[PDB]
RNA sequence: GUACCGAUUGAAUGGCUUAGUGAGGCCUCAGGAUCUGCGCGGAGAAUUUGGACAAACUUGGUCAUUUAGAGGAACUAAAAGUCGUAACAAGUCAUUAAAGAAAUUUAAU
RNA sequence: AUUCUUGGAUUUAUUGAAGACUAACUACUGCGAAAGCAUUUGCCAAGGACGUUUUCAUUAAUCAAGAACGAAUAGGGAUCGGGUGGUGUUUUUUUAAUGACCCACU
């Protein structure tokens, strides 16, 4: 019924990051990021500035003709902090009040 | 999810259109010219007058919609004429209401613009309708009100179509511009499914493009392109007059970042400009206006490049305009539009790195104009000088071997010639400037005392001074015997980019990173005047021999005077 | 200026016979050029997906599929079988405090010579009316237990491959055979195969790849 | 910076010129990698004796101009620099029809 | 502030390499004189406890010097290992039976 992808949100500290693939993963589309639009060097990894790149990040995706997309949240791990960012909610609030389809989504940290 | 309509210019809202939950991608005037309907991805059609009646809720179909074109009895996009769709489909309908008349299946690729140019019969006694917009392929379409339709042929010579055209008297004899996404547009017959002649001038993708009102093989056609329109001839092929696909003239507009500018006329006049395309634009300081329709020569825009442009230079009469670009060669255009080649003089191959920085040797009628003096970023500069033929006509190697000049470690910025042939000054990024001989190129001086590297220097033209930028947010004035500092300029907030003096040689000018332009005495070292209308970063600078009219580089295409 | 999702060819996936719908979701390669078309270059992208957005069943929220891709027909591509994945919740979920955590693998060669390491977890339960609170196994079983399953491996493998023996994964008959056996030892807990991968596909062989196709 | 005197005739060019150097094609005695052919010919690369036509390249000197220009003296720029002197100024409601699911269009009082 | 970056930084997906370790379970549990000992599997000796109607017969206990390694009063409850008893269970539609479990003792 809809066109699916992936976007993998990848929450970490001091910067969150975001890229929106296709379902195998390896084509990207639209990646830009919460640091990005915001200039201070201490807001990277804000709520509010992670809701403004998901809002653009949602407008780019609905402009190719991609309707429904799912997401695998993602923190640093490894040998760090192991917890997932503020603005990881935030990013997934505002693609979600934007309009776009969510189903099953999962971790991969 | 934005469609506003408006009345005449002064664009006060008559009713606005966002009711649909997907958002609109195209707006188009109906034949009536006072109704209206939008393309959407989702297929969901109105039909709206502005007084305003909003009429019948349309929906028998999904699929995304690409493109429309109306009729005069079935003033509807392609969901009523035909199906845009995702897949490729022709749906045949009624300006009655919502009942299928018939269904049409033959593609086997995408394709939305599928009644993208009209039949104007629609009984078609030898006439035809045409349809592609992404399915790279361009088929012969019937029209059949109750029968099913037939294909009369299909068209594979091409390899990408985005739009099509067909003749307004409707014979297809005559002339049809077939506009294709792979930077072609094509001259095509429908009665024979032939070309009749390619243009390939461009190298980027040919946009979308609507209805000239002319007729049959018409007056002037206007090409698509990035920022920048073009007129071409309307024969191409030996119809009326000429032949063998050429250009009549291409309007150039503006790019929005300037790398470097510089005044092409004798008497000042004419501005090129070297941007991220590789194209020469030649409109802004001469057209005061907007797009540029009154140059003192033919309208044209210069490509030999195949990279883009980093800076520009060309001596006093303008005759010699060398370019620099990215492709490891050195280029110069000619003013008046005529040489042996195209109108290049000679590409200059050679180089071991990019070349960054070019430069024109002082002017006296010729010679040291056609000579030419460029720096790469292969840590040397070459001065291509062959004096006993004419220089620049064509291709020079006088310094590839060993002539050319080596003491630097890290990359050049710009150059800066003398008033007279005997020295001149060069800005890097290891924290000094070299002045050297252009006789014989020995180091004549080296001027280290610096907390940055060094964008640009620039030469006083009673040559009794020297000016040159820093990121150490001063500007420094040394002496013409430079065993001494002659002043040191402070007060920038941020990094100064370019300095230069004015022909008059009473102020010094500075473009820095500040957002802001600011002009300085060259008599006292004090700040005559700050100059502000900008909010951005500059990059370059030119003034005339008056002082008045004084241009600066932004970031957004935007040109100032005072 | 370029905008390249005006030039992306849109594209589907096709899944083969053994399971329920065979349309899984949407990929972009490339428009096809002479001098690399977008069908030959690549190949080579991967879909890793759960299986209960493949059958419907929601007893089945775990197990992804991760798939290979093999060969395409004007967009049409079929896919192969490439390794068995787990969620990351349950495994953090199913290791309990005061028991005790076993696990198997092996390396073995199938009928068509796709040599595969399966794995193999395997925990131990509490019983009724057990009167401690640890339950442990006492490292003579485990000696055992892990040496049963290894013939229980090896007896179901090397005989008719993916097309049978995916279709013994998926009921998880494999597992209740362990039970079968290592219910004279020590009975147990949820016991799951938990990820399987492929190293050694010897061909193409593009003839029996069609033999699930219809 | 311009005009003027001047050594160096240095560099460049022009007139004359000592002297040195010197391309190229032509004929012939020899020389033969090679040719479709009822005892072999057309055709043909290298080398080579002698003879004739022959442009041309280089340096120095004399004299003029420029450039570089020691040395000499003015004009203009710099109203500039410092220091001292001098006075002056200065703060289309309602109801309800007809089309339309709903908006909206028209009518009626 | 330092650092990298359009010869595309970051990230994505793929593969190889390297050294390192056995994440949850992992306990006031178990072993070793301590120093110390947590991946599967195999080999090699060794150790204690338990069981024993097997054997020698005081062969013994503790310690300056010296050696090696190391920086240099009697109950209560729990639990580990072993053993025994079972008007005991369970696995057992498989004939049997290992095993676990629980009661009681040591």
């Amino acid at each position: 019924s809809q066109v699916f992808g992936v976007a993998r949100i990848y929450a970490s500290f001091n910067d969150t990051f975001v890229h929106v693939t296709d379902l195998s993963g390896k084509e990207t589309i639209a990646r830009v990021t919460g640091g990005m639009k915001v200039k201070a060097d201490r807001d990277e990894s804000s709520p509010y500035a992670a809701m403004l790149a998901a809002q653009d990040v949602a407008a780019k995706c609905k402009e190719v003709g991609i309707t429904a997309v799912h997401v695998k949240i993602r923190a640093t791990g490894g040998t760090r902090t192991k917890t997932p960012g503020p603005g990881g909610q935030a990013a997934l609030r505002a693609l979600a009040r934007s309009g776009l389809r969510i189903g099953r989504i999962e971790d991969v940290t | 999810q934005l469609l506003k309509i408006f009345h005449l210019k002064t664009g006060k809202v008559v009713r606005s259109m966002k009711i649909s939950s997907p958002s609109y991608i195209l707006d188009a005037d109906s034949t009536s010219t006072l109704l209206a309907v939008g393309g959407t991805d989702g297929s969901i059609i109105v039909v709206d007058i502005e007084n305003g009646y909003i009429t019948h809720s349309f929906k028998g179909h999904g699929g995304t919609i690409s493109s429309l074109k109306f009729y005069g009895q079935l003033n509807s996009k392609i969901w009523l004429l035909a199906s845009g769709d995702t897949n490729g489909m022709v749906k045949v309908w009624d300006l009655v209401k919502r009942k299928c008349l018939h269904t049409l299946q033959e593609h086997t690729s995408a394709v939305r613009g599928l009644d993208i140019i009209e039949v104007p019969d629609n009984d078609e006694p030898s006439l035809n309708l045409l349809s592609g917009g992404r399915d790279d392929i361009i088929n012969l379409w019937d029209f059949n009100m109750k029968k099913k339709c037939k294909l009369l042929k299909t068209l594979p010579v091409n390899q990408q179509v985005e739009s099509c055209g067909f003749l307004k008297d409707g014979d297809g004899k005559r002339i049809i511009y077939t506009a294709g996404g792979d930077a072609i547009f094509q001259l095509i017959d429908s009665e024979s499914g032939s070309v009749l002649k390619r243009t390939n001038k461009p190298i980027e993708e040919l946009f979308i493009i609507g209805v000239l009102p002319i007729l049959s093989n018409s007056q002037m056609f206007l090409v698509l392109s990035d920022q920048t329109l073009q007129l071409i001839n309307v024969e191409e092929d030996l119809k009326n007059d000429e032949d063998t696909i050429q250009v009549t003239s291409s309007i150039a507009g503006n790019h929005g970042i300037i790398a470097d500018m510089r005044y092409v006329g004798p008497e000042l006049n004419k501005l090129a400009l070297a941007t991220n395309s590789p194209s020469l634009r030649i409109i802004p300081v001469p057209d005061l206006s907007g797009p540029e329709a009154s140059l003192p020569l033919d309208v044209e825009i210069y490509e030999g490049h195949e990279d883009l442009l980093n800076s520009l230079d060309a001596t006093e009469d303008g005759l010699w305009i060398a370019t620099a670009s990215k492709d490891n060669t050195a280029i110069v255009w000619r003013y008046n539009e005529n040489s042996c080649k195209f109108d290049i003089y000679a590409k200059y191959i050679g180089h071991s790195a990019a070349v960054t920085a070019v430069g024109l040797p002082n002017i006296v009628s010729k010679g040291y104009p056609e000579f030419l003096l460029t720096a790469s970023n292969d840590l040397t500069i070459k001065k291509w000088i062959i004096p006993k033929p004419t220089a620049s006509m064509d291709v020079q190697i006088i310094k590839v071997s060993e002539y050319t000049r080596h003491a630097h470690e890290k990359d050049i910025n710009a150059l800066s010639v003398s008033p007279n042939d005997s020295i001149f000054a060069t800005a890097s990024y290891d924290k000094t400037c070299k002045i050297w001989n252009l006789e014989n190129g020995e180091l004549e001086a080296t001027l280290a005392n610096h907390k940055r590297g060094l964008w640009d220097v620039s030469f006083c033209q009673y040559d009794k001074l020297l000016a040159t930028s820093s990121g150490d947010k001063t500007v420094k004035i040394w002496s013409l015997d430079t065993f001494s500092v002659m002043k040191t300029l402070e007060g920038h907030t941020n990094a100064v980019q370019r300095c230069s003096f004015i022909n008059k040689q009473k102020q010094l000018i500075s473009c820095g990173a500040d957002g802001l332009i600011k002009i300085w005495d060259c008599s006292s070292g004090e700040c005559l005047k700050t100059l502000d209308g900008h909010n951005n970063r500059l990059w370059a600078l030119s003034t005339m021999n008056d002082g008045d009219m004084i241009v600066s580089a932004d970031a957004d295409g935007v040109f100032q005077f005072w | 200026v370029v905008d390249p999702f005006t030039r992306k060819e849109w594209f589907d996936i096709k899944a083969p016979s053994t399971f329920e719908n065979r349309n899984v979701g949407k990929t972009l390669v490339n428009k096809s050029t002479g001098l690399k078309s977008a069908s030959d270059a690549l190949k080579g992208r991967v879909v890793e997906v759960c299986l209960a957005d493949l059958q419907g069943s929601e007893d089945h929220s775990f197990r992804k599929i991760k798939l290979r891709v093999d060969e395409v027909q004007g967009k049409n591509l079929l896919t192969n079988f490439h390794g068995m994945d787990f969620t990351t919740d349950k495994l953090r979920s199913m290791v309990r405090k005061w028991q005790t955590l076993i696990e198997a693998n092996v390396t073995v060669k199938t009928s068509d010579d796709y040599v595969l390491r399966i794995f193999a977890i395997a925990f131990t339960r509490k019983q009724a009316n057990q009167v401690k609170r640890h339950s442990y196994a006492q490292s003579s079983h485990i000696r055992a237990i892990r040496k049963v399953i290894s013939e229980i491996l090896t007896k179901e493998v090397q005989g008719s491959t993916l097309a049978q023996l995916t279709s013994k994964l998926i009921p998880e008959v494999i597992n209740k055979e362990i039970e079968n056996a290592t219910k004279d030892i020590f009975p147990l807990q949820n016991i799951h195969v938990r990820k399987v991968k492929l190293l050694k596909q010897p061909k193409f062989d593009v003839g029996a790849l069609m033999a699930l196709h219809g």
